[PDB]
Order: structure tokens, then C-alpha cells, then sequence
């Protein structure tokens, strides 16, 4: 009856806490018993008797559910007669059908999945404690029943011999979903899009339930001898909800078995592991030396292809009775195959105390450890994490969440940055000029005197960050975000500074950013190392972070290494892919080099040695890449040990004090803490959002408003044609149209990162003048041009002409 | 007379004449020599391995005949006895001769059974590209094989082929003698694996049609013949028939009795053999997807409690 | 009553579940609902059919 509280709290209510310590008090019994329930719980569902019922919902308080308790306990005996769900990838929407009181079998099935699983977790939990049972007797119980090493051995055994009936079970179905899965993506890719049975492109009742059917079991007659080789597999996951909450059940159980058994110039130096996001569930990485960076990273081939619903697969490259692949279809050969692997393995305390009981899942398979699960039923648990995202996964020790995507990781971000915003009642006020050098002068000052005013060793929280324009005196949040971008730009400009040292009061005038290799994404510049530039950055790392507290964008478009500075995590070698693409590559193929048998003499003939020539961009002149690096060498042995320090030195050495500051920036106004959750990426989708204008993602979000009083075809079609435009601008005019519209280039990762929403005006009819936009409200206006031709070429002027009108 | 031109089938009424003679240089308008053309046909068959063989569509010889046999049964029951061709002539039946030749041929039947097989791959409209697909795909795709033509074939023969039996007996004639071919090594076991393939595609037609048609409450000996062929083909190879029907009702059983099976809207059953026939037309009328181009009375009081009763959206139950 | 009664349905079921599991269901009606059993009951009638056949058989 109790719901599960999202946010982990330890309230245990007593109706149930007092459960948990009986069951700790009687512990070898209680099990064996809760053992039983399981089964009878489990049963009904599994051999599909379970009774339909209605749906009901769970309740919030305890007090409601102690009286919900209450109906069923007040109860006098009989006496005697008298004396007288997240969108499915293309690739998996046939899968699934769905849109993306009375009685029903599905419904009492996932009920009883959930309680199967809520006993399941206590039969895990009271195995968990049997090591700590001699401790966590007498600390919270006075009185319990011992149990030895041997009974916990004993335990051991008899409660998975209570669950492998159901195990198997799951399992057959889990690999037969997975089969399909697999078939449904190889036969998708490798067939022709354009034919109308194929599952991309399709991604009457009476007729259309009886064809449904019999094509139904077409499949599974056709499934079962792996004669299906030229259609979909018939299936739907809206019907594996219960089977999905036994699952993460199952998976509980083996994976606190697991935490039970828990409880340099190599490529094995720490520089060159793949690090965060990179590494695929239980797969095995392709090592980075063997793999071009094109196909090893297509994210960074593609700085700009990350999205936030973007999948994982496609950014970083595509990838015992486990170790055998789940490739059968048809349910009963699963069965049967996991049964005869399972016959081929199946066929005071004396001596060790319980601190030492040594528990495993060694039955079913050898070894069992459950991120070989995750990489079995990987498409499985993908549509899983997607389709059963709100119910399954909302359960208690979810195994879904793993799953989460952007999304996820956001919605526990904005949790935190709302807490942090209300404790303070204390704003920022910045009243600054358009100009790029007035900009930069008059934002950087004031933040000093905002920042230094307050306790410079507490973070910046505030409630509302106000902007107005000197000579423009709009007010608010709106004149903040066009600030956040006119500041940015003012940043990323290769312009000269005016001088910097103007911010102290509260020449080095190299840029402060710079575009490394062959990217439009930058790095800081050093300059002269000067602590007015020094300033400069910290300020800027403040913009970021409060920016991200108010829910704005900030469009800095940089690196990845930079951002893990900012997170506070290390850097890496596949992070140097995306500082330069072009050095990445040639320092991999010196690498490879390494292991000819001339290496020696490459090595000796490039004349490399440990000293790298830096363009004026990066300061200029030589640097060391370590003390006395000139005059030492570059060897086939040390190869690691150069481009090691290669790239961590144009990544960090170059620009160390430039990160240094932003990094407090950051900190000056957002708690460490926050950050620990967050990736590279998620970072750049909070703080940079879409380097990517999704043309799809901006529709969705926007609403029109018509002044023209025309009829609603004609806007319709005028829409349109606006929409179509924007579909075939270059990434560079689409980029400029946003920001002409929002004065921000970047498209907010999510809808909620949109206060208000993206509108549009249709204003009355002219073919002379240009579009105009309200940026601090997102409100663009557009005539309504008689021609497409006309609207296009007046809206790329307007967007490329950056000297906005101050409407 | 149009190989090669841009031709299109039209859904005007099926109720006109041809205007090739009329606007063409029609070269079907000759018969030729029949006795001629069926001689030439038997010595190619004995000559030639070219009956194994696929057209430009991958469609074996025998699918071709026998969607061509059951059309021209269609067209040429509507003939009638009596610059400008000779009208009014007998119908060929070419078509139906060589269909039943064909079919006495074990490497033809063989060809087509096995067709969609693993080893008789077919090249063309058939997933045949595969070499460039990454390991994990080919070792998925690579293990199933295709049924498409043979379930097309096998529906044609016995739902299709209504004004005819000899066929379907010529066929299993043809499996029963090579079954008993124990004097021959290696004919046994691919006699064995020919029959069970096509047994399992029978049932699979056989599973359909009998769903689909309605139980008569009055005993009747109508028997469809779409569903007594069936019959007659699990008697005619009763010993395997029984077997590979086991393995069906499992696969039929397992969905039920494990809880997994697909929530469904309910339907009516067909009362006539017609509808039926047809509901199963728009299941067998399929292509194979192409590869990627190149580029209740009351209950009594004392048992009232047990029923939950007063005595389209889909359902698990109804499934 | 809607909500409450399908809570209440299910959880006297899960309780009929758990207690006639140790026979210890003396005082009560056991929750059963028949309309579910429509599939078994299918499966029922062709199993017998089969053993009846077996029988026929026995006796012919």
C-alpha cells in the first residue's frame, strides 16, 4: 500500500519497520517462510492464473495506508449454523505498442510483480545481513535467533532454490525480447528504408484484430525453427510490465550477491583509460590506438552532434550460460537451453564465523555479475529504460535509472539549483554597455565588486539575476539572457582587449579565447598570464555558474577537456580529440608507429623531441613539455609518455591558470556537490545547450501569435514555408537565426530550459521590410511575405545582420 | 509484349478487354505449336538445371506456375465456345502441364522447399548483401532463414488451387517416394529435412485456416477443402505430421501458460470458407523486405462468489 | 468507492493468496474469480479430449 518515496528518505513508518524486525529477530526462519510467500505471490503471475482487478493508487501518507490496512483486518470469522513512457527509438517502435473502473490481467499481474519484488528485496536484504549479524543483533535488538555459518550456506541454497523455477522463466523471456530486439535492428539496417514493410519506415477493426492475430501466431510458428528471416518478429513490450518488475527483482538478488563477494608509460596508465560515458555495459572497448578517431569518437567528429536524447550507441561508436548469446526467438528453445546448462552445472558457530561467510551466485551459471546482464538484454533494458521509465523505474532500488539519459540527470540538476536559488534573497544587478570592449570592461567590474562584497569562500547563491543595457534600459531576466550571449561572443572574439587591468579597480590585450585545430570550439588564451586576465576568467567562471543556477543558457562554446576542468574531474587522451581532431590523429598514428620494427628510426628520423612550438594563439614561442624537454628525445618507448604530455599540456599547461580561474568561477557560485553528477556533455547541454540548432526541437516549443487578421490556411501555409527555410540554412545561419530570435545561438536542451516559450508574430503583409525580433521575451516577428523566396532572403539578412535593430 | 517497358497494374475494373493487339506490335498473339512447346519443355527439364533457378524477382519456377496456374483457372472459366486476330480460341494450358511436370522433379521441389534456406540463398530481394554489415549483425541475421515464398506457395496449392487435388498429391507422391528411399545414402536425411520444412509450413497454413473458420454447431461433413488438405497432407506423413504438430502447440501453449502472450482486440470468426480464405489472403500476400540498394447461465448461490460477472481495445484474456 | 474497492479487492486477495498457502484459510471464502479461466478452461477440454481418445482407443 505504501508508496515509495523517490527522494531516499529514512522514515521506515513503523508498520513496516516492525515487520523488518521481527523478520531480523527471526531471521533464519523468517526467511524460509518470506520464501514461501514469494512463491505464492509469484506463482499466479507466472503461470498467468492472477486475477484482473482494477487499478488503484498507492498511498502517499502511512496514515492512509494503515487505514486502507484496516479494511482488511476487521474481520470477524463465519459463524456456525444456529441450533434449530519515454518515445522508443525507430529501430524498436514496432516493438511496442502504444502512442509513441474496470478490471484487467495486466494490471493485477504488475501489481503482484510489485509485491513479488518488495519481498524479494527483503528475503536480499536479510541475507545482506547475515555477516553484520552479530553485530546488528545487539545493537538493535535485545533478543534474536543465532545462526552459524553453515545455516547461511544453508540459507543461501534454499532461497535460490525457491527462485530458479521464476529465474528461468524470466529468463526465457528475456532472451527471446532480446533475439527479436537484435533481429528487429540487424534486419532494419540491412534491408531498404525505402520499402513500405520496413520497420523505419513504419516507424477496419473487426479485419484489423483478426489480422494482427493470426500474423501473431504466424510468428511464433514461423520463430520457433528460426524461419523467420525476411519479417519483424510479431511483439509488444506494453505486455512484459510484470515480467519487467520481476527482473529488476531478479537482478537485485544477483547483484547483492555480487556486493556480498565485493564487501607509467603503458596504455594501462590512467591518461589513456576511456573515461566517463565512454565505456559501454559490460562490453569490452575497442581500443583507441586500433580505431580511427572518425569512427572511434563520431562525437568528435561531430562536436555538435550531441543531443540530449541523443543515444549513447551513436556518440561514442557503436559496440558460461551468458557468454552464450541470446540469438533463439522462440521462448521454449530458451527454455529448454538454459534447463540443460543448468543440468550440466546442477549434475557461537563452529569453525568460520559469519564475518566471514563468503556468499555468490554460483548456480545458473558459474559466475554470474550483473553488468553481463546488462550487456545480454542491452536492447532489452534500453526499451525498457524508455517504455516502463515511470513505473517500473520508479521502483525502489531501480535498475532502469542506469538507463536515464539527459533528462534524468537534469531533473535531479534543476532539484539542486532550485534549492540553492531559494536560500537567498540577495540579486545581481549589471548594468552594462553593447559594445564588446565597454561589455567586457563594465560586466567584469561589477561582478567584482558584486563578488568581493560577499564572503569570497561561500558560493554566489542569489534569487534573480537582473541585467539592463546602458542607453537600452530594458529590465529583467530577458536583458540577462541577450547579456549571457552578448558577453559570450564578447568573449569568443578574436578581436583585440581593451586592457583588463581596468577590472581590478573594484597592455595584455590578447584574446581571451582561441579555436584550437580545425574546430569552431575554443580554448582560453593565456596571454601574458597577468593576474588582471587571471580576473577576468574567475568572473567569467561566475557567469557560467549563474547562468546554470538561473536556468539560462551561457553560449561559450567550449572544449570538452575545459568543461571536465570546470566539473572538476581529470582529463583524458580522448578528451585531446576534442581539443584538436588533426593533432589527436597524427600523435595516434606516431603511437602506432611505435610498434614497427623501425620505430627507432621513425622515432629518430621526425627529430621529435620533449618540446612543443605553440602557435601565437596559445601564447607563442617553445614550451617544455618537461623540464629540460628540449634536449630530450622522443623514443618508441616513451611514445605514451610524450603524448601524454602533449596533449595534456596544450589542454591544461597552456591555459592551467586561465582553468584554474574559471574553475573557481564556477565554484564561486555552484557547490561542488552539484557537479559530481554530470558529465562533459551534460554540462555542455546545460551550459551551452544544443551546439546543434534541431530544427524539430525549436517547432516543437513554439507558438504563434497572428497580427495580420488572415485566415488560418494562409498562416498555415506561411509557417511553412518559415519552417522549410530554416530546415535548409547552413549550421552557421541557423545558429544566426536563433540568435536573432533569442539572441542566444543555442537551443535549450529540454523543454522546461525554455521561461517563457519560443514564439513567432505574423505581422501584416510587406515585402520590404526585415523580420524583427523581441529577443528578451523569444518573440521573433515576420511579415507575411507574399513569396517563400522573398521570406527567405529577408530573413538571412536579418539574421546575418548582427547590428540589431533596438526594438 | 511490354518485357522491360514501364507497366503498372491498374485499379480501374478488372471487367475489359486487351488493347495490346490493337496499339502494339503484339507478339503473343500467336500460339505456336502446342505439342511442340510441351516437348521442348520436357527435354529442357531433363536437360538443364535452369528449373532450379529464380527469375529477376527471386520467384522460383514453381511460385510462378502455381499463382499462374490458379489465375488462369480464374480467367479461363469465363470463355465461351462462338486486320483482326482470330478470337474465340481455346485457352492454353501450358501452365497447368508444366506445373505438374515441375513438380515431379526432386531438385524443383527440393530447390523450392529449401528456397530461403541458409544454403539456397536467394540472391536478389533477400537480405544477399551481408559481407558489409558489422559481425554482430550477420551472426544474428545470418542464423534465420525465409519462409516468405514457400508459405506463399504452400497457401497457393491448397487455398488457391480449388478446382484441383492432383498437385498437392503429386507433391506428397513425390516426398513419400524420396521418404522411402532408404537404398539411397544421404537422399534419406535430406528427404527427412525437405519434409519437415514443408510440414511446417502446411501447419502454419493449417493453424490459420482452421482459427479463422467457425465450428459448426450442426455436425457437418463440409470439411473446406482448404482445411482438409491439410488433413490429407498430416495423413499422407502422419509419422513426422504428428511430430512437427507437437512442436506447434508448444509453440501455441507457451505464450498462454507463461504469461506472455500479446494482449489482442477479440474478432468474429468466419462463418463461410470464403471469408475465411480471404482473411488469409492479406497473411499470405507478403514480400520479403529487401536489402539496403547499392549507392454465461447464472451460477448457483453457492458458487456465485467465484464469478466475477453480472450474473476495440486489446486484452491480455482475449489473446 | 472505485479506488478503494480495487485496492481493497486486491490486497483481500493477496491475503487469500498468502493464507491458503499453509491451509490456513478456515474462516473465509478463498478469493477466486472464474472469468479469468477462460484459456485454461480451453486447454482443459482438449487435454481431456486427448486422454479420452487414448481411452476410446483402449476400448475399440
Amino acid at each position: 500500500e505504501m508508496a515509495s518515496s523517490k527522494k531516499k528518505n529514512n522514515f521506515i513508518p513503523q508498520p513496516i519497520g516492525k515487520c523488518k524486525r521481527v523478520f531480523q529477530a527471526l531471521l533464519p526462519y523468517a526467511v524460509e517462510e518470506l520464501c514461501n510467500v514469494a512463491e505464492s505471490l509469484i506463482v499466479p503471475v507466472r503461470m498467468g492464473i492472477a486475477r484482473p482487478t482494477a487499478p488503484f493508487t498507492l498511498a502517499s501518507t502511512s496514515i492512509d495506508a494503515m487505514q486502507g490496512s484496516e479494511e482488511l483486518f476487521s474481520v470477524e470469522p463465519l459463524p456456525p449454523r444456529p441450533s434449530s513512457a519515454a518515445q522508443a527509438p525507430r529501430s524498436m517502435q514496432w516493438a511496442v505498442r502504444n502512442t509513441q473502473n474496470a478490471s484487467s490481467y495486466l494490471t493485477s499481474a504488475s501489481s503482484l510483480a510489485r509485491a513479488y519484488s518488495i519481498v524479494i528485496r527483503q528475503i536480499s536484504d536479510l541475507m545482506g545481513l547475515i555477516p553484520k549479524y552479530n553485530h546488528l543483533v545487539y545493537s538493535q535488538i535485545p533478543a534474536a535467533v543465532k545462526l552459524t555459518y553453515q545455516d547461511a550456506v544453508n540459507l543461501q541454497n534454499y532461497v535460490e532454490e525457491k527462485l530458479i523455477p521464476t529465474w528461468n522463466w524470466m529468463v526465457s523471456i528475456m532472451d527471446s525480447t532480446e533475439a527479436q530486439l537484435r533481429y528487429g535492428s540487424a534486419l532494419a539496417s540491412a534491408g531498404d528504408p525505402g520499402h513500405p514493410n520496413h520497420p523505419l519506415h513504419a516507424s477496419q477493426g473487426m479485419m484489423s484484430a483478426r489480422g494482427d492475430f493470426l500474423n501473431y501466431a504466424l510468428s511464433l510458428m514461423r520463430s520457433h525453427n528460426d524461419e523467420h528471416s525476411d519479417v519483424l518478429p510479431v511483439l509488444d513490450v506494453c505486455s512484459l510490465k510484470h515480467v519487467a518488475y520481476v527482473f529488476q527483482a531478479l537482478i537485485y538478488w544477483i547483484k547483492a550477491m555480487n556486493q556480498q563477494t565485493t564487501l607509467e608509460t603503458g596504455q594501462n596508465h590512467p591518461f589513456f583509460r576511456r573515461s566517463d560515458s565512454m565505456t559501454f555495459l559490460g562490453c569490452i572497448p575497442p581500443n583507441p590506438f586500433e580505431v580511427p578517431l572518425a569512427e572511434a569518437i563520431p562525437l568528435a567528429d561531430q562536436p555538435h552532434l550531441l543531443q540530449p536524447n541523443a543515444r549513447k550507441e551513436d556518440l561514442f561508436g557503436r559496440p558460461n550460460c551468458l557468454e552464450v548469446l541470446p540469438t533463439k526467438m522462440s521462448y521454449a528453445a530458451n527454455l529448454k537451453n538454459v534447463m540443460n546448462m543448468q543440468n550440466r552445472q546442477k549434475k557461537e558457530s563452529e569453525g568460520p564465523p559469519l564475518t566471514s561467510f563468503r556468499p555468490q551466485c554460483s548456480f545458473m551459471g558459474m559466475v554470474i555479475s550483473h553488468d553481463m546482464l546488462l550487456g545480454r538484454w542491452r536492447l532489452s533494458l534500453e526499451l525498457f529504460g524508455r517504455v516502463f521509465m515511470e513505473d517500473v523505474g520508479a521502483e525502489p532500488g531501480s535498475i532502469l535509472t542506469e538507463l536515464g539519459g539527459f533528462e534524468v540527470k537534469e531533473s535531479k540538476f534543476r532539484r539542486e539549483m532550485e534549492k540553492l536559488r531559494n536560500q537567498q534573497s540577495r540579486d545581481l544587478s549589471l548594468e552594462v554597455d553593447r559594445d564588446r570592449d565597454l561589455l567586457i570592461q563594465q560586466t567584469m567590474r561589477q561582478l567584482n565588486n558584486h563578488f568581493g562584497r560577499r564572503c569570497a569562500t561561500t558560493p554566489m547563491a542569489v534569487h534573480r539575476v537582473k541585467v539592463t543595457f546602458k542607453d537600452e534600459p530594458g529590465e529583467g531576466s530577458g536583458v540577462a539572457r541577450s547579456f549571457y550571449t552578448a558577453i559570450a561572443q564578447a568573449f569568443l572574439s578574436n578581436e583585440k582587449l581593451p586592457n583588463l587591468e581596468c577590472i581590478q579597480n573594484a597592455d595584455d590585450n590578447a584574446p581571451l579565447f582561441y579555436q584550437p585545430g580545425k574546430r569552431g570550439f575554443y580554448t582560453p588564451r593565456p596571454g601574458k598570464n597577468t593576474e588582471a586576465r587571471l580576473n577576468c576568467f574567475r568572473n567569467i567562471g561566475r557567469i557560467l555558474g549563474l547562468c546554470l543556477l538561473q536556468n539560462e543558457l551561457c553560449p561559450i562554446t567550449l572544449n570538452r577537456h575545459v568543461i571536465k576542468v570546470l566539473l572538476g574531474r581529470k582529463v583524458n587522451w580522448h578528451d585531446f580529440a576534442f581539443f584538436d581532431p588533426v593533432m589527436y590523429e597524427s600523435l595516434r598514428q606516431l603511437i602506432l608507429a611505435s610498434q614497427s620494427s623501425d620505430a627507432d628510426a621513425v622515432f629518430s628520423a621526425m627529430d621529435l623531441a620533449f618540446a612543443i612550438d605553440l602557435c601565437k594563439e596559445e601564447g607563442g614561442g617553445q614550451v617544455e613539455l618537461i623540464p629540460n624537454g628540449v634536449n630530450i628525445p622522443v623514443t618508441p618507448q616513451n611514445v605514451y609518455e610524450y603524448v601524454r604530455k602533449y596533449a595534456e599540456h596544450r589542454m591544461l599547461v597552456v591555459a592551467e591558470q586561465p582553468l584554474h580561474a574559471m574553475r573557481k568561477g564556477l565554484l564561486d557560485v555552484l557547490p561542488k556537490n552539484s557537479l559530481e553528477d554530470l558529465t562533459a556533455e551534460d554540462f555542455r547541454l546545460l551550459v551551452n545547450g544544443c551546439g546543434e540548432v534541431n530544427v524539430q526541437m525549436l517547432i516543437s516549443f513554439t507558438s504563434f501569435n497572428d497580427e495580420s487578421g488572415e485566415n488560418a490556411e494562409k498562416l498555415l501555409q506561411f509557417k511553412r514555408w518559415f519552417w522549410s527555410i530554416v530546415e535548409k540554412m547552413s549550421m552557421t545561419e541557423r545558429q544566426d537565426l536563433v540568435y536573432f530570435w533569442t539572441s542566444s545561438p543555442s537551443l535549450p536542451a529540454s523543454e522546461e530550459g525554455f521561461q517563457p516559450m519560443p514564439s513567432i508574430t505574423i505581422r501584416p503583409p510587406d515585402d520590404q521590410h526585415l523580420p524583427t525580433a523581441n529577443t528578451c521575451i523569444s518573440r521573433l516577428y515576420v511579415p507575411l511575405y507574399s513569396s517563400k523566396q522573398i521570406l527567405k532572403q529577408k530573413l538571412l539578412l536579418a539574421i546575418k545582420t548582427k547590428n540589431f535593430g533596438f526594438v | 509484349c511490354h518485357k522491360g517497358h514501364d507497366c503498372k497494374l491498374k485499379r480501374t475494373s478488372p471487367t475489359a478487354y486487351c488493347d495490346c493487339w490493337e496499339k502494339c506490335k503484339c507478339k503473343t498473339l500467336i500460339a505456336g505449336q502446342k505439342s511442340a512447346r510441351l516437348d521442348l519443355l520436357y527435354r529442357l527439364l531433363t536437360a538443364t538445371n535452369l528449373v532450379t533457378l529464380p527469375n529477376s524477382r527471386g520467384e522460383h519456377l514453381l511460385l510462378f506456375l502455381v499463382q499462374t496456374v490458379a489465375r488462369q483457372t480464374v480467367e479461363h472459366c469465363q470463355y465461351r465456345p462462338p486486320d483482326m486476330p482470330d478470337h474465340d480460341l481455346e485457352p492454353p494450358r501450358f501452365a497447368q502441364l508444366a506445373l505438374e511436370r515441375v513438380l515431379q522433379d526432386w531438385n524443383a521441389l527440393k530447390s523450392m522447399i529449401m528456397f530461403g534456406s541458409q544454403e539456397n540463398k536467394d540472391p536478389l530481394s533477400a537480405s544477399s548483401r551481408i559481407g558489409h554489415l558489422l559481425p554482430e549483425e550477420q551472426v544474428y541475421l545470418n542464423q534465420q532463414s525465409g519462409t516468405i515464398r514457400l508459405d506463399c506457395f504452400t497457401h497457393c496449392l491448397i487455398v488457391k488451387c480449388t478446382a484441383d487435388i492432383l498437385l498437392l498429391d503429386t507433391l506428397l507422391g513425390t516426398l513419400v517416394k524420396e521418404l522411402q528411399n532408404k537404398y539411397t545414402p544421404g537422399r534419406r536425411e535430406e528427404a527427412i529435412a525437405v519434409t519437415m520444412r514443408f510440414l511446417r509450413s502446411v501447419a502454419r497454413v493449417f493453424v490459420i485456416l482452421s482459427v479463422e473458420m467457425a465450428s459448426s454447431k450442426k455436425k457437418n461433413n463440409f470439411i473446406p477443402q482448404p482445411i482438409g488438405k491439410c488433413k490429407r497432407v498430416f495423413q499422407a506423413l502422419l509419422p513426422y505430421a504428428v511430430e512437427e504438430l507437437c512442436n506447434v502447440a508448444e509453440s501455441l501453449i507457451v505464450p498462454v501458460r507463461m504469461g506472455i502472450a500479446r494482449p489482442t482486440a477479440p474478432f468474429t470468426l468466419a462463418s463461410t470458407s470464403i471469408d475465411a480464405m480471404q482473411g488469409s489472403e492479406e497473411l499470405f500476400s507478403v514480400e520479403p523486405l529487401p536489402p539496403r540498394p547499392s549507392s454465461a447461465a447464472q451460477a448457483p448461490r453457492s458458487m456465485q462468489w467465484a464469478v466475477r460477472n453480472t450474473q476495440n481495445a486489446s486484452s491480455y484474456l482475449t489473446s
